């Protein structure tokens, strides 16, 4: 890897330049090459890996949609005809961006998850695994699509089960995968009455320990807890 | 688009 | 070239998708292809090609200022040694910036300009020429620095020559060459006097203009005079 | 910054 020889802690501070200077994509392949020191991943150490590829992926994924719309409408009945260059194109996207899902996921099995035995870490981890495989789904049409889809829900439910046992309800991660995980049933599983159960759930047992966090903590816990709001809005 | 984080 | 397989047209195609997508990067290696084709570019895949290259190199621009602020900080009295990470990032992204700065360059040279015939094209593209000489000049710092501020000037020079023999004083590239050169005269050749009174005399010419002109050239003429207002303001 | 095009 191109990565190979720079040190990690050099690494990581390329990857917070990298952040300073909106430079994701240069971030991630800092955070990429430190994972691949093999040591584990420190808590800020993860959470830069997470913001990294979520911005990368999060481009890809807005551009596909772009594109995806625009091949949509080419197809209605009394479109003209423009020829193969915009299913190409987004094929184009779509193929990058599996790239980036498949390291991401390369990455949490090699060796990533196997590694992480605090709560905090691999339910971390599992929710990515959750996160990288729904964006796998989102562009998915073949024979694989269940397995795509299934894999993420796998992932999503191995890091329910350790969250609900060895985290607090009002724990942001705990918070974010049950969204993220939410976002999956009504998006991804043609599930919205599980996705709206589980976001309502989430959000009134983490009200309920709100009154033993400090006022940092209750900052964190809340801004996760508006977003759960935000989709039962949405989609109620 | 649903909030994710 | 990777695009050297592409038939002309689909570049083009493609390249008005990557602009909707807001992906800059394949918008300009879609251009760089067209260009390579060898055939002359008409007033809107000439607009085009500076698109994708101006985003390209702004958020290049943008993030090597983000940069080079760390890296002053870092040098200033009672900062701590933080290594060599902080130059060596400034300077990776530096060097990708002059790269795409090179290209255009020789997109231009090799043989845009060439070519370019009519006002409305080699004025627009001695016009870039000098944009692109003066990036390198915002980071250049060594034996050749002078050299590049000079081939900055002398490409505006030979457009602004062109632009004031054979085009109205309303018209926007005329107007955009002005504006850039000006820039050029304030922030590269430490020339504000020059830069103030190119503006002010571009303004004023083309307000005494603005009489000829259809709404709509009217629109597009005035848009570019409120920026040189600003700057106008900005400065004095 | 000031404004070029
Ligand atoms: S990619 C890491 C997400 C960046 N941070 C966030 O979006 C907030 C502030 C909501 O925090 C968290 C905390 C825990 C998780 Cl699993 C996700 C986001
Ligand atoms: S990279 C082409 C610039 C995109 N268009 C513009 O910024 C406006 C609308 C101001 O139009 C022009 C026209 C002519 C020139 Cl040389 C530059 C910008
Ligand atoms: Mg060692
Ligand atoms: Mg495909
Ligand atoms: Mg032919
Ligand atoms: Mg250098």
């Amino acid at each position: 890897g191109a990565m190979g020889s720079m040190e990690r802690a050099s690494l990581i501070q390329k990857a917070k330049l990298a952040e300073q200077a909106e430079r994701y994509e240069d971030m991630a392949a800092f955070m990429k090459g430190a994972v691949e020191k093999g040591e584990e991943l420190s808590n800020e150490e993860r959470n830069l890996l997470c913001v990294a590829y979520k911005n990368v992926v999060g481009g890809q994924r807005a551009a596909w949609r772009v594109l995806s719309s625009i091949e949509q409408k080419s197809n209605e009945e009394g479109s003209e005809e423009k020829g193969p260059e915009v299913r190409e194109y987004r094929e184009k996207v779509e193929t990058e961006l599996q790239g980036v899902c498949d390291t991401v996921l390369g990455l949490l099995d090699s060796h990533l998850i196997k590694e992480a035995g605090d709560a905090e870490s691999r339910v971390f981890y599992l929710k990515m695994k959750g996160d990288y495989y729904r964006y796998l789904a989102e562009v998915a049409t073949g024979d694989d699509k269940k397995r795509i889809i299934d894999s993420a829900r796998s992932a999503y439910q191995e890091a329910m089960d350790i969250s609900k046992k060895e985290m607090p309800p009002t724990n942001p991660i705990r918070l974010g995968l049950a969204l993220n995980f939410s976002v999956f049933h009504y998006e991804i599983a043609n599930s919205p009455e599980e996705a709206i159960s589980l976001a309502k759930t989430t959000f009134d047992e983490a009200m309920a320990d709100l009154h033993t966090l400090s006022e940092d903590s209750y900052k964190d816990s809340t801004l996760i807890m508006q977003l759960l709001r935000d989709n039962l809005t949405l989609w109620t | 688009f649903p909030a994710t984080v």
